[PDB]
């Protein structure tokens, strides 16, 4: 009676952003990739590489 | 060599293992009763090197260019003999086993092969520019090899694919036919002047070497020769 909850699994069209004027979603993946997935996956792989290669060199 | 230099003819003088000359000086001093200097070496090390290396110079009438070979005990470059040898050097060439075993006969490593002539005020602005664009894509020694090794190239590397292709093309192109090995490998030797080198590498870095696969830059003299091979 006082509050409404919509546990929707997914949302698409939105007059706020929709397809045209949509900005948040634009580059949102990169906002959660360059420092999260994209680049970072390699970024942490470079740490594994340069560390592993010098690990045998110190032995 | 100095006789022919006085005759006015340019001379190329090779000294094999100048470090052995230093060692001979050290043994002579030890047997002569002189006190040792540093690690048992002769007190007159610098002067003995000067009395020999200073005769290797380019006067007005003639020049004696020298291409010596240096052996460092163990891998110690702090040793006085290599230090005194290097104090009288203008360029170093580092032949590499890996390049030699990759069928590229001139094993001169693009890196670890420096020279004090490589500055704009002697070779020229274009020569320095082209020599800096090259050895820059190789400055990493293609450090991208590790990411390929642990990623399968990641199925896409964007620009890195182009820079890897260009670096491999340049590495293959550094090879040159040997006129002394013509009767061994059955290929005529090509003499490439410095202007041809700088122009060819400038065009290759601009991108004329693209659209041409490998094994076409393997063993040729000029970029023009590579183009002639491609069109044929």
């Amino acid at each position: 009676p006082h509050r409404v909850t919509i546990l929707a699994d997914t949302v698409e069209r939105a007059d706020e952003i929709d397809e045209a004027r949509a900005e948040q979603a634009r580059a949102e993946a990169e906002a959660r990739r360059r420092e999260a997935q994209s680049e970072r996956d390699m970024a942490l792989a470079e740490a594994k590489l340069r560390k592993e290669m010098v690990r045998l060199r110190v032995a | 060599a100095e006789y022919f230099r006085d005759e006015g003819r340019d001379i190329l003088l090779f000294i094999d293992n100048i470090f052995r000359f230093v060692q001979a000086g050290s043994e002579v001093s030890s047997l002569l009763g002189r006190m040792p200097s540093q690690v048992g070496y002769q007190p007159t090390l610098g002067t003995e090197m000067g009395e020999l290396q200073e005769r290797i110079t380019s006067t007005k009438r003639g020049s004696i260019t020298s291409m010596q070979a240096v052996y460092v005990p163990a891998d110690d470059y702090t040793d006085p003999a290599p230090a005194t040898v290097f104090s009288h050097l203008d360029a170093t060439i580092s032949l590499e086993r890996s390049i030699a075993e990759r069928a590229i006969f001139p094993a001169v490593d693009p890196l670890a092969s420096t020279s004090r002539i490589l500055d704009p005020n002697i070779v020229g602005e274009e020569h320095y520019r082209v020599a800096q664009e090259v050895k820059r894509v190789l400055q990493r020694y293609k450090d991208l090899k590790d990411i390929i090794a642990i990623l399968g190239m990641e199925e896409l590397s964007d620009e890195d694919k182009l820079t890897v292709q260009r670096a491999r093309k340049i590495e293959l192109f550094f090879s040159q036919p040997f006129t002394v090995a013509q009767q061994f490998t059955g290929r005529p030797g090509k003499y490439v002047p410095v202007k041809k080198t700088v122009e060819s590498f400038a065009r290759l870095l601009n991108g004329e070497g693209d659209h041409i696969p490998e094994s076409f830059f393997y063993m040729q003299g000029d970029f023009d020769d590579v183009l002639a091979a491609y069109e044929a």
